[PDB]
């Protein structure tokens, strides 16, 4: 599975995939 | 009954590596999530 | 490489300016991104 003049953001997950592995 | 879980396993790992398609499902979602905002973006382009 | 309100030609914008790698051919002033929107320029008095 594959800043910019919009005013636009991408925020990161509460958990990241190394938390999402250890679960 | 081991043997032949080991080798269904096997056959997991050659699926995933073989098939760009196999997580389609996962992929769709990206896929339309990046075209939403990249029409998005590009409707400040356009004069209305 | 500080935030500025720059007008280059009347191009009035905003942003930080930085030194580009594109190679821009002689005849343009401008360049735009995916998105429709300046994102390189020719400075006028000295061509980088």
């Amino acid at each position: 599975v594959t800043q910019k003049f919009n005013g636009l953001t991408v925020l990161p997950p509460l958990l990241t995939d190394e938390m999402i592995a250890q679960y | 009954i081991a043997n032949q879980f080991n080798s269904a396993i096997g056959k997991i790992q050659d699926s995933l590596s073989s098939t760009a398609s196999a997580l389609g499902k996962l992929q769709d979602v990206v896929n339309q999530n990046a075209q939403a905002l990249n029409t998005l973006v590009k409707q400040l382009s356009s004069n209305f | 490489n500080k935030c500025v309100n720059f007008n280059f030609n009347g191009l009035t914008g905003t942003g930080v300016l930085t030194e580009s790698n594109k190679k821009f051919l002689p005849f343009q002033q401008f360049g735009r991104d995916i998105d429709d929107t300046t994102d390189a320029v020719r400075d006028p008095q000295t061509l980088e």
